[PDB]
Parts: C-alpha cells; structure tokens; sequence
C-alpha cells in the first residue's frame, strides 16, 4: 500500500501570513496514463471533508486562488497566500493512482497569538452531587495560549493522579486561546476523609504552577 | 445542487451488523463512483471502498474484506454499505463521497450500553472581581452527544465546551462560562443540557 506522510502536524499562522504543508508519499503518485491524482482537502470542525485541489495543482470550482498546490512524483505542497480565518482546520493529502486510496493523516492549521496564561477556577463537589455517593472536584483551565498545558491534583498536598479525567476545547474563534477542564473523581466517602484539594496548572508562561484550592472544612 | 445526504446516527450492539444509508441528488447517480471512509477522532481517515452504481461492481480496500459490503438502490439513487459482525473498533464517523463532493457523516457507536440521560450538576462559586466562571458538569449519559445551551443561547462567546471522556462505560462533559459579576446572581443564569438521545433536557438554575 502507499503511505501519505503528512508535515507538520500543527502549523500556527498569524492571519494573512503564508502557510506551507509538506506530503511525500512511499511511491510515486504518477499514474500509468500520465497524470498525477494527488488532491487536498479541507475539514473544518463540525464539518465534512471539502475538495480544494486535484490533480496536484487545479484548484475545485469555487477555490480561491490563495490555494496553491505543487509537487510530482513522491513529493508535494499544499500552499496558502494569505490565510483567513475560514481556512484554519485539518489539511489532508490523498492519493486516488491506487488501491487501496490512502490519505495522510493530517496537518492542523491554527492561529499563532501571544502566550497567555489560565485563568483557573475550582469547583468542589456539589450537594446534589454528593446524594448520589458520587463527589467530582472541578478546575476550570480557561483561555491559555498555547495549548500544552500540565494539571497536578493534590489532596491534603499529596498528588492525586487515577480518577482524573482532562479535556482540551479547540481553539477559541474569537481570541485564539485554548480552555481544558479537569475534573477528579473520588466516591463520596474518599472525598469526605480528607481536607483540602488543589488544582495545580503548570505553563510554559510561569516555572511556577498557578495553585487554586479550597478547604472541605470551609 | 450535487448532494449526498446521509442515514442518522446508530447505536448497535457488538456482534450486530448495521446497514447505512447515502441518497444522491443533483447529478446522474450512475455516472459516478461512490466511496465510502471510516474517520476515528475527527483525524485519521482510512478509504474502506469503492462502488460503480452503474453496474454494482466493487472495489474494496482489503482491510474491509468481510466486515464492509458496498450495494446500490439505482431506482433511489441510494448507496448503502452494511458493516458485518460490529466491535468497538468499528466506532467511528463514516462518509460516503463522489471525486469531488462529501456526504455529512453517519455517527456509529458500538456498544452494550443502553441510552441513558445525563445527570446534571451546578459549578458555582460560594467572589471577587468583575467576572465569575459558573459552569454544569454532565456526568455518565449514553450515548454521544449532549448540547449544553446557556440562557438559551444569549451567552456564547464566553461558553466553552469541553469535549466528552469515557468514564465507566459512560461520557461525562462539562461546559463553563464566564459573565460579568455585574449580571449574576443578580440576574438568573441556566444551563440547559440537551440529550436528544434519550429524550431529555434538563436545566439548572446557577445558584451562589
Ligand atoms: C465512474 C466515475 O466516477 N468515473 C470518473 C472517476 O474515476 C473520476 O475520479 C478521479 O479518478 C482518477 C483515476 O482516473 C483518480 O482516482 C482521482 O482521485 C479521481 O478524482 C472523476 C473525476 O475525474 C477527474 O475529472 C476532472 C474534471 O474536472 C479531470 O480534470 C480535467 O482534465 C483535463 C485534462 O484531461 C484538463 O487537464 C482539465 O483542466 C482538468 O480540469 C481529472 O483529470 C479527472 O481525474 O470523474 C469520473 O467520471
């Protein structure tokens, strides 16, 4: 089978600036009638995959001609002249000269910005909750820029690192940032037998984590 | 004007096998190939076949030898592809397509578990400053998705919407949002979690 080697897999861009995304491929993508099936596509969130180029470099109705495509053989680029906010999304490159088709698998245009750290929000468990056996402690991780981020959970200062569930929303539309929400599970009777819990966000923005706790004594 | 429109989203127990739907309109529904791809996590895509609706005759990727089968309805301008003998690994998004134009995407969820509605908790400080976080924490529904609307949809620039994780067979999500303090608690805020699933909205008041 033929294998669609996609770079890089993340490309922040400022707004207007020129990208530029790298797809070799295991063999040669030259067909035996003499043209060359290597297409791009775009998928925004939410959305299906979208037709941009065919054939390496024809543009599909309806694209502009921001998109460039180039390349033969085993090496090709995907190149886009001034980048506007309705092209960020997840580029693919795909080969149709053979079977099985194969895609690569994906590079993700986002938005370069400044670094920003979180602002952290935590949330001990609430009384409903706590009827049903159950007790989530949450911290809110909110508009941080970029995305990496670490979350340490300490209970009475000793870190807590099973039950931890984290998610990571994608980046904001209006300010470019990104939010993560973690959330520790313990049984009702676990989080009564202990005092306080911590959220500990560690960016690249500080070498000192940003700690928000609260005391269950309080 | 070209347009594939794709079956709703199936839930279906292991070892079941499942029949999809792609209905063609706006073009001659014999002239063009139908494919069809598997897509897991919103990424990696892999091709699982291709049909000429003309004549039936398919194309598989051997990886999809015996656990998909490409059929047509020419009479309906219908593609179908029916997966075989289902296990968690065959959850994903699938697409039909022609050369040039997607289908929206048919959501399979392999599993045993049964819909269930979520339970539905407040985030609430019981600060300081001029804005406060609030945000509803959705723990243990089935199957995806939830929608998580706060005052019905006048608050959204500042919402954020975390995506679901499995937790004992189950998703759990949470959304937060930030509003000026100048606005609650003197004015109400709801979060309203829709789970179209199980036929259940739930709405909580954000009480301090
Ligand atoms: C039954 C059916 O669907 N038949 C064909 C499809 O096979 C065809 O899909 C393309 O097929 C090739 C292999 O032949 C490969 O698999 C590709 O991935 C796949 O897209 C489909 C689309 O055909 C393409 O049509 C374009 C017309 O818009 C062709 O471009 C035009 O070609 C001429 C030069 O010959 C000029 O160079 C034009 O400027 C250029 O726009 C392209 O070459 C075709 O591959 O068509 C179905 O009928």
């Amino acid at each position: 089978d033929v294998l669609l080697t996609q770079t890089p897999l993340s490309l922040p861009v400022n707004l207007g600036d020129q990208a530029s995304i790298s797809c070799r491929s295991s063999q040669t993508i030259l067909h035996s009638d003499g043209y060359t099936y290597l297409e791009w596509y775009l998928q925004r969130p939410g959305q299906s995959p979208k037709l941009l180029i065919y054939r390496v470099y024809k543009r599909f109705s309806g694209i502009p001609d921001r998109f460039r495509g180039s390349g033969s053989g085993m090496d090709f680029t995907l190149t886009i002249s001034g980048v506007e906010a309705e092209d960020l999304g997840i580029y693919y490159c795909f080969q149709g000269s053979y079977v099985p088709r194969t895609f690569g698998g994906g590079t993700k245009l986002e938005i370069k910005r400044a670094d920003a750290a979180p602002t952290v929000s935590i949330f001990p468990p609430s009384s409903e909750q706590l009827t049903s056996g159950g007790a989530s402690v949450v911290c809110f991780l909110n508009n941080f820029y970029p995305k990496d981020i670490n979350v340490k959970w300490k209970i009475d200062g000793s870190e807590r690192q099973n039950g931890v569930l984290n998610s990571w929303t994608d980046q904001d539309s209006k300010d470019s940032t990104y939010s993560m929400s973690s959330t520790l599970t313990l049984t009702k009777d676990e989080y009564e037998r202990h005092n306080s819990y911590t959220c500990e966000a560690t960016h690249k923005t500080s070498t000192s984590p940003i700690v928000k706790s609260f005391n269950r004594n309080e | 004007e070209v347009q594939l429109q794709q079956s709703g989203p199936e839930l279906i127990k292991p070892g079941a096998s499942v029949k999809m739907s792609c209905e063609a309109s706006g073009y001659i529904f014999t002239e063009y190939y139908i494919h069809w791809v598997k897509q897991i996590q919103g990424r990696s895509l892999e091709w699982i076949g291709y049909v000429h609706p003309k004549t039936g005759d398919v194309i598989y990727n051997q990886n999809f030898r015996g656990k998909a089968t490409l059929t047509v309805n020419r009479s309906s301008n219908t593609a179908y592809m029916e997966l075989h003998s289902l296990t968690s690994e065959d959850s994903a998004v699938y697409y039909c397509a022609r050369w040039d134009s997607w289908g929206q995407g048919t959501t399979l969820t392999v599993s045993s578990a049964k819909t269930t509605p979520p339970s539905v908790y407040p985030l609430a400080p019981g600060t300081t400053g001029s804005s406060v976080t609030l945000g509803c924490l959705v723990k243990g529904y089935f199957p995806e998705s939830v929608t998580v609307t706060w005052n019905s949809g006048s608050l959204s620039s500042s919402v954020h919407t975390f995506p679901a994780l499995l937790q004992s067979g189950l998703y759990t999500m949470s959304s937060s949002v930030t509003v000026p303090s100048s606005t609650w608690p003197s004015q109400t805020v709801t979060c309203s979690v829709a789970h179209p699933a199980s036929s259940t909205t739930v709405d909580k008041k954000l009480e301090p």
